[PDB]
RNA sequence: GUGGGAGAGGGUGGUGGAAUUCCCGGAGUAGCGGUGAAAUGCGCAGAUACCGGGAGGAACGCCGAUGGCGAAGGCAGCCACCUGGUCCACCCGUGACGCUGAGGCGCGAAAGCGUGGGGAGCAAACCGGAUUAGAUACCCGGGUAGUCCACGCCCUAAACGAUGCGCGCUAGGUCUCUGGGUCUCCUGGGGGCCGAAGCUAACGCGUUAAGCGCGCCGCCUGGGGAGUACGGCCGCAAGGC
């Protein structure tokens, strides 16, 4: 009910999950999917198969609003971070560009015991 | 800090003769000025401890030269101390 | 008196009434702190590398002065007071160290 | 590959205001290149690091950028 | 003395962006998170993910190093003020003024204590969920003292180079920081690696000595008991010598 036909796609890939949002060129989202939106429940979400299916679910949701041109943004490292990109180029959506924007601090916040 | 303008003003005042740069009187004069440049810097900045160390080494060196002057010629020692207001 | 360099970046939306005011204000602040101005370079509209005050550009000034040293930080305080004034960076002057000479 | 100082002129290493030459020493991101890629000396790189940080605070050089690839 | 030089040396104020958290709004559905799997937890009062705006505290990515400074502890954004140490060139000045150093005095990471703040993230204790034979733990979700600041205590350490300080002497090669120089190099002062003579029980050290010597201080004399008991000094206490 929007008829955007162009916009951005953010891929937030973690080791426990990979999640995709589709927005308009201003940043406001349209639809989205994840490893939990599709049937997968547990650790299966941070797998490259789930990352592929979640990417393709949001793509078909964006076809409803009429998306054709897609700029891709990626944040984080995770199993299936690349399988989501590869799924998106062949999603019918013509991929405009791909940018890695994973936020890196300047050593400002003390990490949890796990990360040290 | 301590510019070469103020530096020469002291050397020529305490020189035993024109051209004298290293007399015991001149060294103690020079040392004592940086004593006061630091002791007035340490009235404030009481938490500056690393600069406090350099001060102790200057006093030790100043008293080391005064203890020497005492042994060789006690008069110029009194003429020096009375001129600097020490001890 | 040592020799310094002053960098002032202000809002690049001012007309001439506000631009002349902001700068003659800077002149007034330099007089009150005893800044003998040696030379001036005005770059003006320049593309910034990141948004500053939500604005993508900045109007650039540069002064080289000779002033007493103790008064510098109070001079930096006096300049950031103005709303239009955004960046104030004061650096002690140094020799142009050459490389690949 | 070439090195920065190799393909360059005689420039002021303490000038934080010359972005055109300082843009050469930044990577694709806003990062500062290692010595291996700049061909600079020990004392030279230490001056460049500080002068780039000066340009960063003046909004002339970026703190960080976005990679377009992968 | 003079003239130069490098530096996360220190203190004070100021200041910049990235990131986390929280708040506000926009937009947006059904889960996010987390693990070897999971569950407590959070989510329809609308989270996670996205854009914008705001607040707050703490820590400084790349540069960054096997690097530099410091007596040791230890010191990383940037700017400025105050400031310490040290190194080189000149061969100018004083004319043994030197070295060590029982006491004393001062410094002394972290933790802990007091008063008053501050409190984003992290996180003893503790609250939970798991795992397990059991979990008083590692893994997970929360979370107070505390970590930060000011002022005053505390005086411990693998406070490590497990090597006290100063000097003189005794093959070099090579990597490096920073000066000077007649700038393939020479000459100093630091920081590394090989290795002559030699030392060492061996590993290894070897112009930064653990070599040859000299001066002075500290300390050692089998393990457990025991850094405990007593006494003393110090401390608000914990406790220290
Ligand atoms: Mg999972
Ligand atoms: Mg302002
Ligand atoms: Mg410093
Ligand atoms: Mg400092
Ligand atoms: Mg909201
Ligand atoms: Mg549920
Ligand atoms: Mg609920
Ligand atoms: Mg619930
Ligand atoms: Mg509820
Ligand atoms: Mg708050
Ligand atoms: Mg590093
Ligand atoms: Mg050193
Ligand atoms: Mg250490
Ligand atoms: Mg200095
Ligand atoms: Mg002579
Ligand atoms: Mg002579
Ligand atoms: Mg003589
Ligand atoms: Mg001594
Ligand atoms: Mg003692
Ligand atoms: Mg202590
Ligand atoms: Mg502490
Ligand atoms: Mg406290
Ligand atoms: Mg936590
Ligand atoms: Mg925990
Ligand atoms: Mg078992
Ligand atoms: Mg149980
Ligand atoms: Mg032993
Ligand atoms: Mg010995
Ligand atoms: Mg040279
Ligand atoms: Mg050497
Ligand atoms: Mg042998
Ligand atoms: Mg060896
Ligand atoms: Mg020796
Ligand atoms: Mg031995
Ligand atoms: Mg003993
Ligand atoms: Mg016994
Ligand atoms: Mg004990
Ligand atoms: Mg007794
Ligand atoms: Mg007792
Ligand atoms: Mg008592
Ligand atoms: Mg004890």
């Amino acid at each position: 009910k929007r008829q955007v036909a162009s916009g951005r796609a953010y891929i937030h890939a973690s080791y426990n999950n990979t999640i995709v949002t589709i927005t308009d060129p201003d940043g406001n989202p349209i639809t989205w999917s994840s490893g939990g939106v599709i049937g997968y429940k547990g650790s299966r979400k941070g797998t490259p198969y789930a990352a592929q299916l979640a990417a393709l679910d949001a793509a078909k949701k964006a076809m409803a609003y009429g998306m054709q041109s897609v700029d891709v943004i990626v944040r984080g490292t995770g199993a299936g971070r690349e399988q989501a990109i590869r799924a998106l180029q062949a999603s019918g959506l013509q991929v405009k560009s791909i940018v890695d924007d994973t936020p890196v601090p300047h050593n400002g916040c003390r990490p949890k015991k796990k990360f040290r | 800090p301590i510019t070469k303008e103020e530096k020469q003003k002291v050397i020529q005042e305490f020189a035993r003769f024109p051209g004298d740069t290293g007399s015991t009187e001149v060294q103690v004069a020079l040392l004592t000025l940086r004593i006061n440049r630091l002791s007035e810097h340490l009235k404030v900045h009481k938490k500056d401890h690393h600069s406090h160390r350099g001060l102790l080494m200057m006093v030790g060196q100043r008293r080391r030269l005064l203890r020497y002057l005492q042994r060789e010629d006690p008069e110029r020692y009194r003429a020096l101390i009375e001129k600097l207001g020490i001890r | 008196m040592r020799r310094y360099e002053v960098n002032i970046v202000l809002n690049p939306n001012l007309d001439q009434s506000q631009l002349a005011l902001e700068k003659e204000i800077i002149q007034r602040a330099l007089e009150n702190y005893g800044a003998r101005v040696e030379k001036v370079e005005e770059l003006g509209l320049r593309r910034l590398a990141y948004p500053i005050a939500k604005d993508p550009q900045g109007y650039f000034l540069w002064y080289q002065v000779e002033m007493p040293e103790d008064r510098v930080n109070d001079l930096a305080r006096e300049l950031r007071i103005r709303d239009n004034v955004r960046r104030v960076m004061v650096v002690k002057s140094q020799e142009p160290f050459l490389a690949n000479a | 590959k070439a090195k920065v100082k190799a393909t360059l002129g005689e420039f002021d290493l303490r000038d934080y205001r010359n972005v055109e030459v300082l843009k050469r020493f930044l990577s694709e991101t806003g990062k500062i290149l290692p010595r291996r890629r700049t061909g600079l000396s020990a004392k030279e790189q230490r001056i460049l690091a500080k002068t780039i940080k000066r340009a960063r605070i003046l909004g002339l050089l970026p703190f960080t950028e976005k990679l377009v690839r992968k």
